[PDB]
This record gives structure tokens, C-alpha cells and sequence, in this order.
């Protein structure tokens, strides 16, 4: 998981 | 947004597509090439192919569980371009390369002939 | 093999999956949760869910227009996780996680449940 | 375009  | 994102997400999904198709799972369309038949997803093909968008999006053709393709089209250019569309893979090979270009101008797949224009240009 | 690979092919394909939603194109299933329905595609939600996999590859089930779900399931969770499937991006707060996380859970949606579990063990 |  990311910050996008 | 304040959104996070899975950055697998996406593969995963067209992983799991592929699995449909290979599996006949939820297909609801065949097309057919010459003497050859497809069996695929019209929203996979719609979300690949500007020629699949314009036919599934039409009133009377999103309809139509048989689709035919232009007598000109190759069954084997056909069937690389299908298994791109379901895996981001294209299997471009000097053997395929002119048959595989002009399947993806006649399905509308920018990016494929992008790259064919690029290999063909290259030799 | 010896195919080349389009980086963006993934991500490209779940956008269209997205705008065929959002404009109700070729939809075949609608997702009741309490009084809220949500539109969608088949093959999305399999693609994305343990369970969604599991209900459409029944033999009964695949041809059902029409699959109510537990009415424990919060319909705004549900709504998080439906944009998710098909934009990789999850809306996770602090006033939704709980309902998210169990929604995921019963949605048998693994990487999402393994997010909850981490943003609340940092609280 | 790339070599997976
Ligand atoms: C253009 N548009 C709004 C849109 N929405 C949904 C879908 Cl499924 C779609 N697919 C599509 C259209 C054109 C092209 C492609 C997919 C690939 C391409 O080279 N051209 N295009
Ligand atoms: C497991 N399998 C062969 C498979 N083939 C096709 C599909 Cl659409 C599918 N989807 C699915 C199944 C289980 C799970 C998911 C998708 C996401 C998850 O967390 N669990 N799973
Ligand atoms: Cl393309
Ligand atoms: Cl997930």
C-alpha cells in the first residue's frame, strides 16, 4: 500500500 | 483524496480476469476469425480495443453473443492481441510482427501498434 | 517466452472497467445492501472477492441479477470497497475502518483486511 | 514497453  | 492505494491491485484483477477466461468462466461473447473462435469478456475487450468499445457500446450489437471479424484478420494475430488484452504480455515476434500490427489498427489498440511501428522501424 | 511487456496495460484496463461502471455499461448484477443497491460487473467483483469468486461460480447463483448480502454489512463500507475494486484506491478513516475492515472481511478481501488490521494496531 |  501507498500514498498515491 | 485522503485515498491509499494497492499498487498490485490492478495486475491482480487482470490475473484473476485471465483466470475467467481460461476457465470459460462468465464469458459472454465469441468472436470469430476465419475458421476461428474467441471465446472472451465484452467489457475486457470494450476496456482494450477502441473497435470492441464502439460495437459493445452500440444499442443493438451489446446484444449479440457472435461477433465476426473482417475476413482479413488473422486468427494468430488475433489470438496474441487477445492474450495481451487478458495479461499486458504481447508475444511480438519477426514471424507475427506484420500480422499483429495490423490486427491491433483494425482493433483500435494504440499502444500495440506504437510498438510495432517502433520494432518495424528498428530492422 | 519472449514477450515485451506495457507497464500500464493493468491499470489502463481497470480505468475503462471504472468508466463503464460509472456509466452503467454492461452491468449485470446489482448488490443489495440494506435499502442501498449498487450496480456492478460480475466478473469485477469476482476478480476482487473470496466471496463475489465463490457466489458467481455456482452453478445457481452465476445467473442471479440480484445478490442481497448479509444486512450486517454497512452500505457505505461496501460503497469504499466497490470504488476500490475498481480503482485501486481505498478510502480508509477513522470513522469508516471498522466498517470497512468487516465488510472486507466478509468480502473475503485479504490485502484490504491485512490494511485495517495495521492502521488499527497504530492507533 | 519493457523486458518483464
Ligand atoms: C474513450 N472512453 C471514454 C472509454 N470508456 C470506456 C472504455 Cl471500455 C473505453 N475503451 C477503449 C476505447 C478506445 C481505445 C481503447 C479502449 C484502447 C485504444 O487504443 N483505444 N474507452
Ligand atoms: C482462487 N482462484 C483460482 C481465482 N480465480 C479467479 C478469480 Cl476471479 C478469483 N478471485 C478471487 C478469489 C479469492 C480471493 C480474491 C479473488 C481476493 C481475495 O482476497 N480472495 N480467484
Ligand atoms: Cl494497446
Ligand atoms: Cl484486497
Amino acid at each position: 500500500w501507498v500514498i498515491p | 483524496d485522503s485515498c491509499i492505494q494497492f499498487t498490485r491491485h490492478a495486475s491482480d484483477v487482470l490475473l484473476n480476469l485471465n483466470r475467467l477466461r481460461s476457465r470459460d468462466i462468465l464469458t459472454d461473447v465469441v468472436i470469430v476469425v476465419s475458421r476461428e473462435q474467441f471465446r472472451a469478456h465484452k467489457t475486457v475487450l470494450m476496456a482494450c480495443s477502441g473497435l470492441f468499445y464502439s460495437i459493445f457500446t452500440d444499442q443493438l450489437k451489446c446484444n449479440l453473443s457472435v461477433i465476426n471479424l473482417d475476413p482479413e484478420i488473422n486468427p494468430e494475430g488475433f489470438c496474441i492481441l487477445l492474450d495481451f488484452m487478458y495479461t499486458s504480455r504481447l508475444n511480438l515476434r519477426e514471424g507475427n510482427i506484420m500480422a499483429v500490427m495490423a490486427t491491433a489498427m483494425y482493433l483500435q489498440m494504440e499502444h500495440v501498434v506504437d510498438t510495432c511501428r517502433k520494432f518495424i522501424k528498428a530492422s
